[PDB]
This record gives structure tokens, C-alpha cells and sequence, in this order.
């Protein structure tokens, strides 16, 4: 539960600066 | 997946980089 | 919700938020 | 885009949400 | 609270909305 | 202690983008 | 501390930071 | 307001401790 | 591993704003 | 160290600032 | 990575997450 | 400086390593 929505906050934040323009897909349901 | 691969265990920028696009 | 300028990473964290359990996608500059 | 409608704009939660899956 | 409540089960932005103003 | 300090970071975040104008307030002791 | 504009997320973010267990209150444009 | 305090202007640890409970 | 990661995180930015124009170091291995 | 003092007991601002420079 | 001006926390994290295990400094303004 | 480089400039991966340890 939250252990990996605080965890995916972060995620998404080192997926922005890493990916840049080419963008990224952050789903996984 | 990125999840489960990167909280469980820590994730660096190259690691990060093939969730892109 | 605020009426702001949201860029950069306050943007995906805002998507992030916003979206949930469904996800998303961002593409940045198009 | 996105960055175009909010960033350079200001953007709804339905806006906001136009991205979503 | 909202720390028991959202710490514990994840709280999504309308169960977030309750504790404003 | 921790877990739930950094946990509050996050809620604090969400709260900003969801509540907006009408602000908020973040106690709980 | 830093001598800096501080808005937005990070405003709220130094506020918890800076008030701990005591906690506080934003209300934004007043 | 700590927005135009703190966020138009440059605010202090003390200035931005006035807006704790 | 994780959960001292994604605390590291929050540390750092603790840091900046406390440290300010300081600074500080941020290493421990 | 800061990782020990920090993550697992919460530290706060002055209890960071040694940590500083 | 991204190609933008990276300013106050998001040049620490970015430090934080280029860095890693190494470690960083960061000083501010020089 | 970093700031002076990566702020008021735009910074690349290999010149924001430059300030790892
Ligand atoms: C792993 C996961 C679960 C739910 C939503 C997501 O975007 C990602
Ligand atoms: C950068 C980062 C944050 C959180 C978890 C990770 O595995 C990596
Ligand atoms: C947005 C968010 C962050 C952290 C915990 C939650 O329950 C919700
Ligand atoms: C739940 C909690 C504890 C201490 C301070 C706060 O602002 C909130
Ligand atoms: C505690 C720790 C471990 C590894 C790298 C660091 O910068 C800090
Ligand atoms: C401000 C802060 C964040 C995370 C852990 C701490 O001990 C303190
Ligand atoms: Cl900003
Ligand atoms: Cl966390
Ligand atoms: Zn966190
Ligand atoms: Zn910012």
C-alpha cells in the first residue's frame, strides 16, 4: 500500500529527470 | 516491475533508464 | 485543486497524484 | 501537450487528468 | 488522523480533499 | 517515527496540490 | 537556512520541516 | 501572507516559523 | 536498501534548505 | 551517521544542521 | 536526461539520484 | 559552480557528476 505509493512518488521523479523528453509509461496494473 | 524491482531493491539512473519511453 | 503552473517534476508528481491506481504518461515537450 | 496546456498554462484536474491511462 | 488513515491505506486525492481548510 | 515523518512529506505535497487556495491545516498532536 | 524565494510545494514543504510536531497551516494568497 | 512573505520576498527560518500552530 | 534510499532523499532536500548556501556533504560509505 | 540518527529516530532542523558545510 | 536549468532541491536530488553510493557536495552559490 | 553551471545554465549527466565525490 503506501510503502509503494511513497515509494512510486520518487519513482516517477527520477523517471522524469532520467527519460527527459523521451518521456515515460508509469502504469502497472 | 519497476516497482517491485526498484523499492525492494535500490535502482541507479541506468537502471531507471529502461523504463523510458 | 491549485490554479497554477505545474512544470517539470511538480507536473509528473501532479499526474502521479492525480491518476493513481490507473497510471500515466508523460511526454514532456511535444 | 501537456507541458504546453499546463505549464505554460494553468490546468484543471480534468485537464490534469486528460493524461491519465 | 490523516497520518493513520493515509499513511497506512493509500489515500487518493478526493479522500486527500477531506482534510482541507 | 520515520516512516511516518516521510510519509508526512508526502501528504503535505498532496494536500498543497489538491486543497490549493483554500489551504490547509497539518497537525495532529 | 537558505536566504531563497520558497513557493509552492516548497514553501509548504520548509513549513513541515521547519514546524515538526508542532505542525502549522497554509492558506496560500492571502 | 507567507506567500508574499516568503514566496515574492526572501523569508527567514523565524519569519517562517510565525505560520506554525 | 529502499527505505534508506528514499529517505536519503528526503534528507538531502532537508539539507539544502537548512544548510542553505553552506552547504554540506552528503557521503557515508 | 545521518542515515542511522535520521531515518531511523526524526531528526529536525537543528538536528540536521550539523550535518551542514 | 533532461536537457533543463536544474535549480535549489531539484539539483540536490539530482545530485542525490546521479550520484548514488558515491556520494556528493554541494556547496550552493560559489 | 554547479549552481552557476547546472542552474542558470542547462547540465548535463556527465558535467552533473562532476560533483559527486
Ligand atoms: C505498480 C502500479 C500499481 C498501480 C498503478 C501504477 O501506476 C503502478
Ligand atoms: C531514485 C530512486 C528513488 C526511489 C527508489 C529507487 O529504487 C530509486
Ligand atoms: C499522495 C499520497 C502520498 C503519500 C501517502 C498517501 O496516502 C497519499
Ligand atoms: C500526526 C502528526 C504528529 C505530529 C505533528 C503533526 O503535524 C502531525
Ligand atoms: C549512508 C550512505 C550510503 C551510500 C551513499 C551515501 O551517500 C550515503
Ligand atoms: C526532514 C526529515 C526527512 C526525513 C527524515 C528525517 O529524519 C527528517
Ligand atoms: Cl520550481
Ligand atoms: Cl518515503
Ligand atoms: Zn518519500
Ligand atoms: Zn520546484
Amino acid at each position: 500500500f503506501v510503502n509503494q505509493h511513497l515509494c512510486g512518488s520518487h519513482l516517477v521523479e527520477a523517471l522524469y529527470l532520467v527519460c527527459g523528453e523521451r518521456g515515460f509509461f508509469y502504469t502497472d496494473k | 516491475g519497476i516497482v517491485e524491482q526498484c523499492c525492494t531493491s535500490i535502482c541507479s539512473l541506468y537502471q531507471l533508464e529502461n523504463y523510458c519511453n
